[PDB]
């Protein structure tokens, strides 16, 4: 359990190699969507509720566009998976390798620098109000209503002119 | 312990699942002036058991044209998210105590389109293609409403914890206030079960098969067992939402027994449904979610955030 | 938190790398921008509750926000593009060098 | 660069009000009436001072009132009590609201008892 | 006759109270006879550490009364 | 611990089942058999040529209407604030203006699914 | 306004979704402005005491401050125990 | 577009850099630069023909790389010290990877090459904007935060950009081209100062910017899109021919015109910092841009070009245009020179 965060957090490496990798955005869509899963699963690990939960939900909604947009528009008779090229395989597995001897590495030179292998689990969680009841994320979130209002506005603004804009750019 | 809590979760469920199949057939066949199955086992009961076995003893299929690993993942995943979505269920003390339940089942229901989506394209068939690209439309539709109805309603309960949704219900079904949701509420399951009159990624009459066109024998009976396990699941989250069962804390069984008799009359409507309604377009269900739906559900939004300010009726944090 | 901050740094320059070196589909593109999005908002999160700063969790929802706004822009430029060429290739996008 | 001064064990030995939350949460609304002003002590030393260290006189005077208000129960009214905080203990989230019967006998016995 | 759809649902009726009942009486067996204790926030939970502290044998759920003081 | 040991047992029982479902029966293996269903009759080009999507403007639509509600899903928390007046004119503007955004692309024929 | 009257009741007849969605639209905000009780819903937001009420250094200059929870002086919830 | 449209999307243009110009958050400057992208891709492919929607495309996909390049340095920034602006103790890498985003969002080489082809592919009207009003927001960024800029950055992206301007325009026969370029070379002098003087900066774009508006008032007039093209304004427009002179002068930055005033005083402030290689290399291959110009100038008004037959057509016929913008514009940028002390300070 000391190693659960370091491993979510180096699955989430692996998910963003395979993305660079660019295959067919098929799994494309799929790797966001196993790297959106471990993303939320690390923002839980860190005492996260709520935006774990709303960024997997986010990109579920967003990669099902993809998806229905990659059938129509980004399509080849065969599309490429991270095994079908030899150059995209070997990188994929260079890439994993360099991974390895990067931590590996800098845990050497430093120790309790960026890599800290001895410490994992001792420095997740720093200070905890133990006996607290207002303290979840949503409560945080939520100040959009009373005291970050204008953080509201932007972003309402920017939703709604967003349907003008895609509205003007798709039509011929 | 936990793992005999487990069981005595799982195992019932996918009891319940399997009967569910016979329950179909006899209500449907009833409605349609026949009997259903009654030789296979006493009044059928061991027809669920009959189909099971033969097909996990029929050769799955293994099309040429086909990507295997998302072929085999689907019909996994399928089965996987089904039964997760009842570990937080409160009836009323869930095996899973959430304080964000109601999230944890829109994210886990929004992953299990990627079953249907994925199936679809791995199999690498035109109407299996197409069953996919109908899953696309079909969530488009309806998941656009269905968070802001549940939105509305838990603007009464205070929290995204369904265990709370007990205590909010204990003088008075959530159906009374939030009647207009309800219904609503119940089309977006439909929907979101691919069952009729939206039986569409399916289809059978337009997509011979849809989705599951390629698949046989073991694979195929994953994702029925998913479908079924599914109509219960969203169901049972309309009784406890809407339909709060008696609960007296000297008295958790009551809860349960109650629970359990509600859950079965909704599951029993959606086969009645079924039996009764032709089936929409798939361009059709998006017209009714999106021009009629949705209008309506972001009125009662701003409605249900307006009421307990005005009538001082906010409910408790905790 | 010094090494998950270490892998999500290297996670946004593997999407930002991604982003740079193309191959042919534009939406491979369009997925890495999604990517160094996501790598974002973890790493805005994660800070957020480390150090208990409740007044800073609107902003990972606005970046979610803004990210949404570009990436369906994105995605209208590319049926933009498809109309004309008939796919997504980025080598067809080559009429403005003279 | 300095030492971080801290008491030693011995200066941090106290006698523990080690009763369960749903005792603490049974007596908690007399508790709060009858040990406000050492209470209040304690906490305007917290807050003032920032320091635990600068407020062990007062922490220890906390718990020396909470065992002279649980002593004051356990010779009149120790029966009321019990079925009391037993009943509360049955909730999983320890509600008043569940126990109204066996709190108002506890609260008649505290009133014509103390 | 329409009553002979009643076996199946007798069976699906008598497999969806077991989940319900047998987590209630299960949470009881293993939580000392009570309701497992549900903590919502961090003040829960640290009740129940200090439940567990205090226990002498390192359950929260195993309570001391005033016989402990 | 409890939420990953059942969602394991859950993988566990799916995997299973797939496995038996592969090893248990006897097996057939031949081209004919094997090759694309399409009503008895051959293909006439790969399933993964391109398919068009004449609900594309929904679809992203659906993209911002997805952050609407993300937007919307911190008010049971918003509403336990003392600036109660502030709470709920952000959440009737943002109500407001989603559905303006709304009735606009109604009216523009942006629901119409392509010809 | 007979016109208008006449388009009303088309619109009641041919689109009953639409006209709902603007009179509940309409109503939701309304209703705030014109309830005796929506002062309230402020009000008990204020007196749920989420935090530890920090007591004050008593300056000899505090006639107002109760020295005890049970003086009578300070904030009273009387008003809402008889909402 | 319908005016709904026009209103919502001009409207957000115009927000995005007040939003950037006015916020002290870091993040809300940088959701001020995502207003801008997004609102000004409609206009940038409002057209619709492969050219337009190239341009749009390109810009996309340039602009929305260099933002998340930004947020990354925000978000580091927000990790290391707890705040939402850069500070003095804000790490060096952060604020150099600030400086390349915001370079690429500017199109300073040899984040450049974008440029000269949005320019192309969009319509004269927008061309002005993407040259004007687009760079006021991530400037001011920069304007912010000149203490915290590494000195050599700035001179190297600057003294890129000039040469690579200069160079890049005595190519062009296309008009759309050679005002990019024209962009590209004078961000290079707004740039060089901006670590020493930012104020010198300021100077600089405004004088740019009322040359720039004129000159591309003057192309739309006849939606002349090449160099042939403007070569007929004699027969066209001939009234124009001395404004359009020495606007293309003073572009150049020819003394007594208002825009030898810019490459002047940079020239002055980097010298009392002793910036005196970069300067003269500087200054030197800045004629090579009135060397094109000046043959710009050849083909306008100094000779004239052979003229078509169906040109007699157009004399018969009145013009609306130019607003009187146009002459007000053109006048204070070539004819104040004089008052320069009240310009700089
Ligand atoms: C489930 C277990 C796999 C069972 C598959 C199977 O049925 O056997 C096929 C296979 C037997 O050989 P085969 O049937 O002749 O192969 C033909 C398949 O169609 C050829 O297989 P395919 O068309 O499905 O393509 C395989 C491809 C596609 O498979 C996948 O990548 C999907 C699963 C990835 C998770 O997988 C790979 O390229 C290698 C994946 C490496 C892991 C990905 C790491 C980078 C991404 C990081 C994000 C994680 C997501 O094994
Ligand atoms: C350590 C790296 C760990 C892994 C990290 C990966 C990072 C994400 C990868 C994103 C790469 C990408 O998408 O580009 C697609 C880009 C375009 O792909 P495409 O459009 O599908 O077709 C061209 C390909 O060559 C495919 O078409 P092709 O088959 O005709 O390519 C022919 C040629 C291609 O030659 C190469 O192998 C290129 C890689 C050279 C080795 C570089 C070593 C790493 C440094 O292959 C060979 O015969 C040489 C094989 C022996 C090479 C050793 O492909 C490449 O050029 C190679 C991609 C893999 C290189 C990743 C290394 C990134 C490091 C930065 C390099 C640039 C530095 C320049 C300044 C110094
Ligand atoms: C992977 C094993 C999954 C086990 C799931 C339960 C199924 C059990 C019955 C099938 C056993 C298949 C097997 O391993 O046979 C030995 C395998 C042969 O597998 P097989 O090809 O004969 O599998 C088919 C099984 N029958 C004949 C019943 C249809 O031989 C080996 O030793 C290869 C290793
Ligand atoms: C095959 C893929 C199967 C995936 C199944 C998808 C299920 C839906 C997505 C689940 C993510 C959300 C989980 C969650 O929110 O649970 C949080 C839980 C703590 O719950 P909380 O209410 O916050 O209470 C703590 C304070 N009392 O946290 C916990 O109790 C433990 C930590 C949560 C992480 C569990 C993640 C699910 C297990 C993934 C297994 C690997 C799948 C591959
Ligand atoms: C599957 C298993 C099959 C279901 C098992 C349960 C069946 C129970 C059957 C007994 C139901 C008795 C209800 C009374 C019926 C007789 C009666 O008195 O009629 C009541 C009313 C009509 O009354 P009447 O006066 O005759 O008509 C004119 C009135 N304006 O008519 C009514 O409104 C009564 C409505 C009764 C509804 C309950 C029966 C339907 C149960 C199946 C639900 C759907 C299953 C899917
Ligand atoms: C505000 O943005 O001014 C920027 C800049 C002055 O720089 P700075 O001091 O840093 O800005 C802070 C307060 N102004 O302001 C400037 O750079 C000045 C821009 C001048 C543009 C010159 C264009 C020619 C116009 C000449 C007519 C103006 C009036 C001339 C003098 C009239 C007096 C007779
Ligand atoms: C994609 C998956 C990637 C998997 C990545 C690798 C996962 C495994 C992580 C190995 C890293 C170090 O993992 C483990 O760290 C802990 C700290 O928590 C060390 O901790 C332990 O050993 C070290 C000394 O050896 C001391 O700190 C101490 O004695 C003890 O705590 C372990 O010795 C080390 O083995
Ligand atoms: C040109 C387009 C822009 C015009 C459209 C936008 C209009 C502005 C609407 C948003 C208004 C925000 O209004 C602003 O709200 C915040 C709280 O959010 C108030 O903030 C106040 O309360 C907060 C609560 O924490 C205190 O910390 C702060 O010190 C105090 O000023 C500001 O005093 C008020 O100015
Ligand atoms: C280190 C290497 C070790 C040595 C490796 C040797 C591997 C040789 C594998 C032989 C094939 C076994 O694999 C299995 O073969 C059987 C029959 O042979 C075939 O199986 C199926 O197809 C054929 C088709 O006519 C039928 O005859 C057969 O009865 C049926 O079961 C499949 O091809 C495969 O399911
Ligand atoms: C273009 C978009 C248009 C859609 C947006 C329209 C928003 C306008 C909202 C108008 C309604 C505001 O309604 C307003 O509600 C607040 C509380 O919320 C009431 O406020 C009342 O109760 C509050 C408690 O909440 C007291 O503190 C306050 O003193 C009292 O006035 C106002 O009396 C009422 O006027
Ligand atoms: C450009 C800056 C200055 C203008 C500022 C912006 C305000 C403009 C106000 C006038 C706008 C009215 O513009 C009007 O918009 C509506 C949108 O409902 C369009 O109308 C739309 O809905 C109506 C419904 O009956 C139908 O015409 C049709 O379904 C659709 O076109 C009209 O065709 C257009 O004429
Ligand atoms: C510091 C000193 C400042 C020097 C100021 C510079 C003055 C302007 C120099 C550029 C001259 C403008 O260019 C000059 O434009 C006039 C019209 O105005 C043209 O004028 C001539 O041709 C045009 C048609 O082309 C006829 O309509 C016009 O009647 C005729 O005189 C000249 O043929 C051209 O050469």
């Amino acid at each position: 359990m000391n190693n659960y965060i370091f491993v979510l957090s180096s699955l989430f490496l692996v998910g963003c190699l395979g993305l660079a990798l660019k295959p067919s955005p098929i799994y494309g869509g799929l790797g966001l969507i196993v790297s959106g899963f471990v993303g939320c699963l690390m923002v839980l690990g860190f005492g996260g509720s709520f935006l774990g939960l709303m960024v997997f939900l986010i990109y579920l909604g967003g990669m099902l566009v993809v998806f229905g947009y990659t059938t129509a528009m980004a399509t080849e008779e065969y599309p490429e998976t991270w095994g079908s090229n030899w150059l995209i395989l070997g990188f994929l597995v260079l890439g994993v390798i360099m991974e390895v001897f990067l931590i590996c590495v800098l845990n050497y030179y430093d120790e309790v620098g960026v890599i800290n292998l001895d410490g994992l689990g001792d420095w997740l969680m720093y200070e905890v109000d133990d006996v607290g009841v207002m303290l979840e994320g949503g409560i945080g979130v939520a100040a959009m209503y009373s005291c970050a209002t204008w953080m509201m506005v932007v972003a309402g603004w920017s939703l709604f002119a967003g349907i003008f804009i895609i509205i003007e750019i798709t039509r011929d | 312990m936990f793992f005999i809590n487990i069981l005595t979760l799982l195992v019932p469920i996918l009891i319940a699942m399997a009967f569910l199949t016979l329950v179909e057939r006899k209500i449907l066949g009833y409605m349609q002036l026949r009997k259903g199955p009654n030789i296979v086992g006493p009044y059928g009961i061991l027809q669920p058991f009959a189909d099971a076995m033969k097909l996990f003893m029929k050769e799955p299929m293994r099309p040429l044209t086909t990507s295997m690993s998302l072929f085999i993942i689907a019909p996994t995943l399928s089965l996987t998210l089904a039964l997760s979505l009842w570990v937080p269920l409160p009836m009323p003390h869930p095996l899973i105590n959430l304080n964000l339940g109601i999230l944890f089942i829109l994210a886990t229901s929004s992953l299990s389109v990627y079953s249907i989506l994925w199936s679809g394209w791995a199999s690498n068939s035109k109407y299996s293609l197409f069953g996919a690209l109908r899953a696309v439309a079909q969530t488009i539709s309806y998941e656009v409403t269905m968070a802001i109805i549940l939105l509305s309603v838990l603007l009464m309960n205070g929290s995204y914890s369904l265990q709370t949704l007990i205590t909010t219900q204990e003088h008075m079904w959530l159906l009374l206030p939030a009647w207009p949701m309800a219904m609503m509420w119940f089309i977006s399951t439909l929907a979101e079960t691919n069952r009729a009159p939206f039986d569409l990624t399916e289809g059978e009459s337009e997509l011979v098969s849809g989705f599951n066109v390629e698949y046989a024998a073991g694979p195929f009976a994953l994702f029925f067992m998913a479908e079924y396990t599914n109509i219960i699941l969203m169901n049972a989250l309309t009784t406890i939402i809407f339909l709060g069962p008696l609960y007296y804390i000297n008295l958790p069984e009551l809860y349960s027994t109650n629970f359990m008799m509600e859950a079965l009359l909704l599951s029993s409507t959606f086969l009645w449904i079924r039996a009764s309604y032709p089936r929409f377009r798939y361009d059709q269900l998006m017209h009714l979610l999106w021009k009629n739906f949705l209008p309506l559900t972001l009125a009662l939004c701003m409605w249900h955030i307006s009421l307990p300010i005005f009538t001082a009726g906010v409910p408790p944090y905790m | 938190m010094p090494s998950t901050f270490f892998n999500l740094t290297m996670a946004f320059s593997l999407s930002l790398l991604g982003t740079l070196m193309f191959r042919s589909h534009l939406m491979s593109t369009l997925l890495c921008l999604e990517g160094m999005v996501l790598s974002l908002f973890i790493m805005t999160s994660v800070t957020s509750l480390n150090s208990n700063s409740m007044s800073s969790m609107p902003i990972p929802i606005t970046i979610l926000v803004f990210a949404a706004c570009e990436a369906a822009v994105g995605l209208a430029l590319l049926v933009k593009v498809s109309n004309t060429y008939g796919t997504d290739y980025v080598q067809n996008l080559n009429l403005l060098q003279c | 660069p300095g030492i971080v001064e801290l008491p030693t064990l011995e200066e941090l030995k106290v006698e523990e009000v080690k009763v369960s939350s749903a005792v603490l949460k049974a007596a908690a609304h007399h508790y709060g009436a009858q040990c406000d002003k050492t209470n209040k002590e304690f906490m305007l030393c917290r807050w003032e001072e920032k320091d635990p260290r600068r407020c062990l006189k007062e922490g220890k005077l906390v718990n020396g009132c909470a065992l002279n208000f649980f002593r004051q129960i356990k010779s009149h009214c120790a029966e009321p009590f019990t079925e009391y905080w037993t009943c509360l203990d049955y909730s999983n989230m320890q509600l008043f609201r569940h126990c109204r019967q066996q709190q108002a006998k506890f609260d008649q016995c505290v009133l014509d008892k103390l | 006759m329409w009553f002979e759809i009643l076996p199946g649902l007798a069976i699906m009726g008598v497999c969806l109270v077991i989940p319900g009942v047998s987590t209630a009486y299960i949470h009881k067996f293993t939580n000392g006879g009570k309701e497992k204790r549900v903590a919502r926030v961090q003040y829960q939970w640290y009740l129940m550490e200090r439940d567990r502290r205090i226990s002498g044998v390192n359950r929260y759920y195993v309570s001391k009364g005033l016989e402990n003081i | 611990m409890n939420l990953y040991t059942v969602i394991f047992i859950n993988i566990l029982l799916s995997l299973t089942l797939i496995l038996v479902a592969f090893w248990l029966p006897q097996m057939n293996l031949y081209s004919e058999k094997a090759n694309p269903y399409e009503c008895g009759f051959d293909p006439t080009s790969s399933a993964r040529l391109p398919f068009s999507m004449k609900f594309f403007l929904v679809a992203i639509t659906f993209l911002l209407f997805d952050l609407e509600i993300a937007l919307l899903l911190p008010l049971p928390w918003a509403i336990q604030t003392i600036k109660t007046s502030t709470m709920m004119i952000m959440a009737f503007i943002l109500v407001t203006i989603l559905s303006l955004g709304l009735a606009y692309e109604w009216t523009q024929k942006g629901l119409e699914w392509t010809e | 306004a007979g016109r208008i009257s006449a388009f009303l009741k088309n619109a009641w007849a041919k689109e009953p979704v639409l006209v709902v969605s603007f009179s509940v639209w309409g109503l939701a905000i309304i209703m705030p402005m014109i309830s005796p009780y929506t002062k309230y819903a402020s009000m008990i937001n204020k007196a749920t005491p989420y935090n530890y009420p920090v007591p004050v250094r008593d300056d000899g200059n505090m006639p107002d401050v109760p020295s005890h929870p049970q003086d009578p002086l300070g904030p009273s919830l009387d008003w809402l125990k008889n909402l | 577009m319908n005016p709904i449209t026009l209103a919502i999307i001009y409207f957000t243009i115009f927000l995005g850099p007040v939003i950037t110009m006015s916020s002290t958050n870091l993040m809300l400057m940088w959701v001020g630069l995502e207003f801008s992208l997004l609102a000004i891709i409609p206009m940038l492919i409002n057209k619709k023909n492969p050219r337009s929607t190239e341009a749009a495309t390109k810009y996309f996909v340039t602009q929305a790389t260099a933002s998340m390049i930004i947020l990354l340095a925000i978000v580091l920034n927000y990790k290391q010290l707890g705040t939402w602006m850069f500070q003095q103790q804000t790490n060096g890498l952060i604020l150099n990877m600030t400086l390349m985003a915001l370079s690429m969002k500017l199109g300073l080489a040899p984040f450049h090459f974008w440029l000269p082809e949005v320019t192309q592919g969009i319509p004269l009207h927008m061309g002005l904007i993407l040259l004007t009003w687009q760079k006021i927001a991530p400037l001011s960024i920069l304007i912010q935060i000149y203490p915290l800029l590494n000195s050599t950055i700035i001179l190297m992206l600057a003294i890129t950009s000039i040469f690579m301007g200069a160079w890049g325009g005595l190519n062009q026969t296309q008009m759309r081209k050679i005002m990019a370029y024209s962009s590209i070379a004078h961000m290079g002098w707004m740039l060089a100062i901006l670590p020493y003087n930012p104020s010198l900066t300021l100077l600089n774009l405004m004088i740019y910017i009322i040359l720039t508006a004129p000159m591309f008032m003057a192309l739309m007039l006849n939606n002349s899109m090449t160099i042939n093209s403007i070569s007929l304004l004699w027969n066209k427009t001939p009234a124009m021919l001395t404004m359009i002179s020495l606007m293309l002068l003073s572009l150049g930055g020819l003394p007594p015109l208002t825009g030898f005033l810019p490459k002047w005083i940079i020239i002055t402030e980097l010298m009392k910092n002793n910036c005196l290689i970069m300067a003269t290399l500087m200054a030197m291959m800045a004629l090579l841009n009135l060397f094109f110009y000046t043959r710009l100038i050849y083909s306008t008004s100094l000779t004239m070009f052979p003229t078509n037959n169906n040109s007699k057509m157009m004399t018969h016929q009145t013009k609306t245009k130019p607003n009187l913008m146009f002459s007000t514009l053109a006048i204070m940028s070539t004819m104040t020179l004089p008052l320069a002390p009240q310009l700089i300070t």
